[PDB]
């Protein structure tokens, strides 16, 4: 690596660092290290932030190439074969914690996909074939909620007796929530109405509201119950903590 | 993108304390760095402090007097408190996100500034009298009409005009403290065959006191 | 604390001359260093980081140097949008500590200004104030006088001379000068005047009233 006496350390996202020289190299470009995985990536760049492409190969001939952003604000870590075209994985963090790791096929597709929140919560995709289909799951605090992946949207699901409720998130990160009961009984079947503007889906059965169940921007969701006529909410709402908590508020 | 803007009195006596909100906006303040610089009447820059992360802070060991930096990342606001100001403290107060999200840069995204004095003085409004034509001729062309605005103190007046001419020429001459209360003046040219013909009006604010006076010349 | 020091505080520069400016560190920072262009009424504007690297939205006439003994920042050719107050920071230690401004004025045509006499108002008067003012609008050079004279003769007491910044657009000065007397001395008098004197001439623009022509 780099002397402290010679160059500055740089924080970055996802808890990388880059050490900057102090002075510009024979050209007149400051000079960039940093380990990632244990390889020393270098570069070079006409600025002293810290921003730049940096890098590297592994003892597999594989090519390794850093690109800190402009105003430090985001990574990209990129693994390519030998042939430095091909994608072997490709990784952004942002300084916000969030991301987005994607994992290539022989042929350089996505195979698989990770989005990291910045609160922590996943969206995980595997099984990604080339009509843009695949396997997906949600990682909550808590719980996780499994569905499916297609080019228009993801789908996750939870099913409890009769009753299947369903979390579509689009690619713009659109989320509407559905329900339906398979149930005959017109007294015990359950039915919603999804209010976008609020993120709550609101239960009915037997002609009275039972339920609020708020998807919150913070990633998690909160029950209510209605009173005994059904007309007004009543206490407050609780968290969810764990999935079977959601069959019961389902059952 | 991010926008910032300070809020804050404009008059706070000495002993007192100073505090001030800037209220962000396009961007969370949860990454970066997000500053107070203050610039002092002789056209002095100086960094006050910064609030960042997790809402660590850091402050300009160097200050005459002690600050404290919060925020409310509900709200997406942070705050500078200044407790015990003494006359020195007297600026223009600008709250800023630096360049980058890591290390040390330069102060890429400001605010417009407000303008804080730090004096025991009382608030004194404005008195506005009208400027028009004192001679024995009828003016050619244009005519430069005016308002002087006198003895107020909490500085910072706006004098807006009203004519008839949809183009006139204006001039507004930077307010100076004589005897412990501020004078400005301001001026308008307007084509002769728009004014006593067409109303002029200046029509003068002073939010510290208030107050907002309107004198239709002539 | 490093001190940042810009020995010039302010220059006058001609349209499209080039133009360099001064930046000092008490110590050696290592191009940690800042430049802001500040204009009236206006935030300090980010133009270049880490001494030399522009921000995207500087025009291409600017640039900023390390190979020299300090830190400079030039401008190839001077256009009135850039009349402004430029201020150099650093960041290499903290706390960040900026130097102390240059200024910069452009040259103009040499214009005579425009001069007028208010007498006081009626208003003022009531409150038993009398206040003379004189505009002297559109000038160049900055350095103009005013000399006010009651009845022929030189007052030299109650004045306020304000100027304006330099007109972002035609480049010239303004200034308004105030005569302030009580109503009783005021109406002890009768011929108001007051000379302006600037370098457009030899002899003063002069302009009065007479105090009972009403």
């Amino acid at each position: 690596s780099l002397d402290e006496k010679n160059s500055v350390s740089v924080d970055l996202p996802g808890e990388m660092k880059v050490l900057v020289s102090k002075e510009k190299n024979k050209d007149g470009k400051y000079d960039l290290i940093a380990t990632v995985d244990k390889l020393e990536l270098k570069g070079t760049s006409d600025k002293n932030n810290g921003s730049g492409v940096l890098e590297g190969v592994k003892a597999d001939k594989c090519k390794v190439k850093l690109t800190i952003s402009d105003d430090l604000g985001q990574t990209t870590l990129e693994v390519f074969k030998e042939d430095g075209k091909t994608l072997v994985s490709k990784k952004v963090t942002s300084k916000d914690k969030s991301s987005t790791e994607e994992k290539f096929n022989e042929k350089g597709e996505v195979s698989e996909k990770i989005i990291t929140r910045a609160d922590g919560t996943r969206l995980e995709y595997t099984g990604i074939k080339s009509d843009g289909s695949g396997k997906a799951k949600e990682v909550l605090k808590g719980y996780v909620l499994e569905g499916t992946l297609t080019a228009e949207k993801t789908t996750l699901v939870v099913k409890e007796g009769t009753v299947t409720l369903s979390k579509n998130i689009s690619k713009s990160g659109e989320v509407s929530v559905e329900l339906n009961d398979t149930d005959s009984s017109a007294a015990t079947k359950k039915t919603a109405a999804w209010n976008s503007g609020t993120s709550t889906l609101t239960i009915t059965v037997n002609s009275k509201k039972t339920k609020d169940l708020v998807f919150t921007k913070e990633n998690t969701i909160t029950v209510q119950q209605y009173d005994s006529n059904g007309t007004k909410l009543e206490g407050s709402a609780v968290e969810i903590t764990k999935l079977d908590e959601i069959k019961n508020a389902l059952k | 993108e991010v926008q910032l803007q300070e809020s804050g009195p404009s008059l706070v006596k000495p002993s007192q304390t100073l505090s001030l909100t800037c209220s962000v906006t396009g961007e969370p303040i949860t990454s970066g760095f997000w500053d107070w610089i203050r610039k002092f009447p002789g056209n002095k820059l100086e960094f006050m402090g910064y609030i960042r992360y997790g809402g660590g802070t850091y402050y300009n060991p160097s200050l005459k007097s002690p600050i404290s930096i919060t925020r409310d990342t509900s709200k997406n606001h942070y705050y500078l408190q200044l407790n015990s100001v003494v006359t020195e403290d007297t600026a223009t107060y600008y709250c800023a996100r630096s360049r980058d999200y890591y290390g040390s840069s330069g102060f890429a995204f400001w605010g417009e500034g407000t303008l804080v004095t730090v004096s025991a003085a009382k608030t004194t409004p404005p008195s506005v009298y009208p400027l028009a034509p004192g001679c024995g001729d009828t003016t050619g062309s244009s005519v430069t009409l005016g308002c002087l605005v006198k003895g107020y103190f909490p500085e910072s007046v706006t004098v807006t005009w009203n004519s008839g001419s949809l183009s006139s020429s204006v001039h507004t001459f930077p307010a100076l403290l004589q005897s412990g209360l501020y004078t400005m003046s301001s001026s308008v040219t307007v084509p002769s065959s728009t004014w006593p013909s067409q109303t002029v009006t200046c029509s003068v604010a002073h939010p510290a006191s208030s107050t907002t006076v309107d004198k239709k010349l002539e | 604390d490093i001190q940042m020091s810009q020995s010039s505080s302010s220059f006058s520069v001609s349209l499209g001359d080039r133009v360099t400016i001064t930046c000092k560190a008490s110590e050696d920072i290592y191009s940690r260093l800042a430049w802001y262009q500040q204009k009236p009424g206006n935030a300090p504007r980010l133009l270049i980081s880490g001494a030399t690297s522009l921000e995207t939205w500087v025009p291409s006439r600017f640039s900023g140097s390390d190979s020299g003994k300090d830190y400079t920042l030039s401008i190839t050719s001077l256009q009135t949008e850039d009349v402004a107050t430029y201020f150099c920071q650093q960041y290499w230690s903290p706390p960040p500590t900026f130097g102390g401004g240059t200024k910069l004025e452009i040259k103009r045509a040499d214009a005579a200004p425009t001069v007028s006499i208010f007498p006081p108002s009626s208003e003022q008067l009531t409150s038993g104030g009398a206040s003379v003012v004189c505009f002297l609008n559109n000038f160049y050079p900055k350095d103009i006088n005013v000399k006010w004279k009651i009845d022929g003769s030189e007052r030299q007491n109650g004045v306020l001379n304000s100027w304006t910044d330099q007109d972002s657009k035609d480049s010239t000065y303004s200034m308004s000068s105030t005569l302030t007397l009580t109503k009783d001395e005021y109406e002890r008098h009768n011929s108001y005047t007051c000379e302006a004197t600037h370098k457009t001439s030899t002899s003063p623009i002069v302009k009065s009233f007479n105090r009972n022509e009403c």
